[PDB]
């Protein structure tokens, strides 16, 4: 089922920049796949991968990062699906949210990592834009996020919006191999501004 | 022509939350177009469209073994100064106001592998001399039978008893406005599994949501940490 | 939201607040 | 499966009937709960004379166990306007002052701040210097006196300076090129601007500033803290109130 | 040449689309901003007693490091009404006055000048005298007392009074037949006339004069001078401000 | 009769913007008629409707010679305090303001003889590790070919490109909201002349104006001077 | 251009302010 | 009963008082 | 006879005096 | 001659001045 953080993505070009703006078509920011990590029996509720996106992981997004990599401002919405690999055997489950302005990261800025959340966090991190992630029902998570910020664009070098953050609430149960966490991603209606000298 | 005026005794005095306005003093400004997505304009409306999880000794859940029956695996008196409610998005947007009225939607989310089964009887108990100790005792009251795989998720909504048309949510020593009585969950057959030493247990996770009669009236200062 | 007087409007509305464009 | 009850079916559940209004949602209200004077901050004035520094209005990540300071954590981005009463307390003998002018000025978010006295007055000998930047001019600047001052206050109305069209409440990201731990939850001009108290008075007494938020927008909530510790298991907190059993 | 973007030809440029709006120029209105109490001037006042002159109120060709003084001189020819906010401010010790009648007197373009003591007020022996141009009557005369007084000042509104249909800010010529070296940039009458501020206080205290400009017009606009030195080449200056990397 | 009034705490104060007047006490002057030309009613029109020449190292002016090539002949970083904006009309406006928004128009004028010829490549170059110093870098941006001998005058913009909606006029060490990049101008050839002997050099004169975009907003009060 | 009140006009307009011919 | 002003209403019915479902 | 204001009427006119039957 | 406010007449014309016959 698709989930749509806060609204639906929109084509609008910045209204912050008199410069010409280019729009990235679908076959320019295509779409990548990561293996975000592995949920494990001995990590418990409240732990959670964070994935902020995308900053540290830009470097292998081929195409749209060689084309974001040489401008100055980018404003574009993403479309993910995580995924997980676990049998019928297998007992657990996570909260998979889109979270604008994350922060905690002790400044590990725009790195995906891990941490332990702190309870009140956990407990209520539903109240984002998200979606549950059982074992026993279902393997996947789909979600869509529309450009957001304090302005109508940004520079991707210094401020990820959107992350994702990946959190066990159901600690992972049943045959003793861990369970892999996947994630896909794909810019959507990406515009770019600005270019930038040659690298010489 | 100068106009006869009383000044009143409560005159040069202050009162914090004045009805009007202070004077103007820097004109014109207009302000640039905030478009940004999700805004929200009361906060009943986050709570009834969002849901937290409980706070069951610390963890977002319950559990049930092979090895369960009668006893209550989950027990709250229903007050939003309840331990379980603790974490939860309701309890603390509650603590900003004196009163509340309506019913909270709990639902229950069973994430024990596909393998695994277990049936649950779920009772809304109300006040009373003590809370019941086994099942067959609380099955007299308000009740539902969840059988898992039927639906691995199940809605129940604690409603709203009482003789005042708010109750409180500041608890204290037990009065006719502060607790609205217990809700709890046992198991109806403990957990089975197509091998015990790959499944023993499965664990339930428990949500809280505003019902969609619930409402938060009179706006409170926070008092001395406890 | 809290503004009850009938002379809440004593300065114009572009002098007491912002105005959204 | 089966829906309502009386039947105790699985999956059934019996009968609830929705209660009836009375209080609407009116208390609820974003721009309601803010639209009122909050005591956040208190502040001391600074000496007519030298090189003072202004105070910055950033009520926006408050650890105060206050109600304002959690609310405004309740959201990713905000904007509103503001209103603003001070009001000057003694902390000495109130006979101590005689006259007691007190100069606010009040600065938009960007304003260049250095500030040295400047300004002389001249009378019968002695005078009185006032900063480069307390006197009356395009910004904002109120004078009041705190002697026979029925109240000792001021407060005026001013509105959202930010060039921000919201502000960030959370930053994931640095407000500066140069990604210093600073600059981190950041971002520039996410605030309301900038005052200045300058008097004679200065030791004597000090403050109390309170906001209003007139005109508050939220968007996109975020998780609320608690407030009070987690009681025991199956219990319910305990607290003084109005109500309790006597 | 070519004009619009992307090919790279010999003065062609690339496309700009122009941004909309937002804050409509309201702040540069000119007589928006001259519409607001200024901090010009700081004066002394007169004893009771003796012959004291009249200060004339010309704040036009000045080179005060403050904001009105450079914006009245962006112009030519300036037409406006006036404003005005008298305060005082004690540099002695406040009880020193336990009266203190301030007289306030305004005189229009044109106004003849002289006064001496002449009007005497009695009153079980002792006497009082004040100046036979400060007594109420043709002209406004404004009498406040300083003691108890909330706010030690006065105000009021007055018009453009002068002869001239504009009050030339730069004059290349003389105002007098004789060509001395003081009537040059001159012309007589372009200002907003002269007050005298006259008390027993005198020593005590002084004033502090704020200007209002409204209805300003200004004509024929003219370079604006700086205000800081310049930086280094290729460089750019940096001031503190509400923004500022922390 | 007495109308019951309540005094307002900031009740004797002065605030010296309020939006209102003081009472009159001079009526009834009906002022002559003031016909004279030129009026203006707001200063962001002569901002845009009038150019002033910027401060190259305290000459109006940059300078190609016969001997030129890759260096950059003029530069400047995009904010209203950097250096060769100084002594013009719209940088000193600004200071009256906390914000600026919009777009600059540079236009730069070859005053070289006729009998001299050079071309020039000028480039908008966005903020950035640390600005280029030859021209095959800068190449890579936005930039246009100005061959004098096609047009002896040349005008460019500077656009507004900015995830804020107003950037600052006071810039300091360097922020989101400080600058706005560099504005820099290359010589694509050197100066040609009919005799290097009575030619050798040729000065380019540049102006701004304030954009077609181009506002300013809070006015503010001068600081100390420096 | 500043004079936001709706009681600016307290005074009539010759006594307010001065008029043009 | 005994409120007698003009000026009784000068906050809203809704400011002043409580008002019945 | 002698009440010449406009605001003589501030308090309603069986508030401010009695009421002949 | 010289009564500019809105509120000159706050008091009857019979009270604030004579009247003529």
């Amino acid at each position: 089922g698709t989930t749509y953080c806060y609204s639906k993505p929109d084509g609008r070009p910045p209204s912050t920049v008199s410069d010409p703006v280019t729009r990235l078509g679908p076959t320019l920011s295509r779409h990548y796949t990561f293996k975000v990590g592995e949920w494990p029996h001995s990590q418990s509720h409240g732990h959670a991968w964070i994935c902020p996106l995308p900053s540290d992981k830009l470097k292998k997004m081929g195409s749209f990062h060689e084309v974001v990599k040489a401008h100055h401002l980018v404003k574009n919405g993403w479309d993910v699906v995580v995924q997980v690999n676990a049998s019928f055997a297998h007992s657990g489950a996570l909260c998979v949210a889109a979270v604008p302005e994350y922060e905690h990261t002790h400044e590990k800025a725009l790195k995906w990592s891990e941490l332990e959340e702190p309870a009140y966090t956990y407990q209520q991190l539903s109240v984002f834009p998200h979606q549950l992630l059982n074992l026993r029902t279902n393997s996947s998570v789909h979600l869509v996020m529309p450009y957001i910020g304090p302005g109508p664009t940004t520079n991707l070098t210094l401020h990820n919006p959107w992350t994702i953050v990946i959190l066990i609430l159901s600690e992972l149960t049943g045959p003793g191999q861990t369970v892999p966490v996947t994630m896909s991603v794909a810019p959507i209606d990406a515009m770019v501004n600005g270019p930038l000298p040659n690298p010489e | 022509a100068p106009i006869r005026v009383v000044s009143v005794p409560e005159s040069d005095s202050f009162m914090s939350s004045v009805p009007d306005n202070s004077t103007p003093l820097y004109p014109k400004v207009v302000v640039p177009p905030r478009q940004v997505p999700g805004r929200f304009t009361n906060f009943i409306d986050v709570a009834k469209q969002t849901y937290s999880f409980c706070s069951i000794s610390g963890k977002p859940y319950f559990e049930v073994t092979n090895t369960s029956g009668d006893e209550p695996l989950f027990q709250m008196d229903v007050s939003l100064s309840a331990a379980e409610l603790h974490g939860t998005y309701v309890a603390s947007l509650s603590s900003f106001f004196a009163q509340y009225r309506g019913s909270l939607n709990f639902n229950f989310i069973f994430t024990g592998a596909a393998a695994t089964k277990a049936k649950f009887l779920v009772a809304f108990v109300p006040p009373h001399s003590a809370a019941p100790k086994t099942r067959d005792e609380a099955m007299a009251c308000i009740h539902a039978v969840w059988d898992v795989g039927l639906n691995s998720a199940f809605s129940f909504n604690v409603p709203y008893s009482s003789p005042a048309d708010f109750m409180a949510v500041y608890s204290a020593e037990a009065t006719v406005v502060n607790v609205s009585g217990w809700l709890q969950v046992y198991a109806l057959t403990a957990l089975t599994s197509t091998d015990i030493a790959v499944n023993s247990k499965g664990r339930v996770l428990v949500a809280v949501s505003a019902g969609p009669d619930f409402s938060l009236r009179h706006p409170v200062d926070l008092p001395d940490k406890q | 939201g809290n503004s009850g007087s009938i002379v809440q409007n004593f300065y114009m509305q572009q002098y007491q607040n912002s105005i959204d464009a | 499966v089966t829906n309502v009850g009386e039947d105790g079916e699985p999956g059934e559940t019996e009968p609830r009937h929705a209660l009836s209004p009375v209080d609407m949602h009116v208390h609820t209200d974003v721009s309601f709960l803010l639209d009122r004077f909050f005591d956040v901050e208190t502040l001391e004035l600074s000496n007519l004379t030298g090189s003072p520094a202004t105070h910055v209005l950033d009520p926006f990540g408050s650890t105060a166990q206050l109600a304002w300071a959690r609310l405004l954590n309740t959201c990713t981005y905000f904007f509103s306007d503001l209103e603003l009463s001070i009001q000057f307390k003694f902390t000495t003998t109130p006979s101590s002052v005689g006259e007691g002018f007190v100069w606010v000025k009040w600065f938009p978010v960007g304003a260049p701040t250095k500030t040295t006295d400047a300004w002389q007055l001249e009378g019968g000998g002695n005078s009185v210097r006032i900063q480069q930047l307390a006197v009356a001019g395009m910004s904002p600047t109120v004078v009041f006196k705190i002697a026979g001052s029925r109240s000792q206050a001021c407060g005026f109305s001013v509105p959202y300076t930010s060039m921000w069209r919201v502000v960030p409440v959370f930053y994931n990201g640095w407000g500066a090129p140069t990604k210093e731990k600073a600059t981190y939850n950041w971002l520039p001009g996410a605030h309301f601007g900038s005052i200045l108290l300058t008097s004679d008075a200065h030791d004597k007494g000090g403050c109390y500033l309170r906001y209003r938020f007139p005109r508050a927008n939220m968007y996109c909530p975020r998780p609320i803290p608690p407030a009070f510790t987690r009681p025991a298991d199956k219990t319910r907190h305990k607290f003084p109130t109005n109500i309790n059993k006597q």
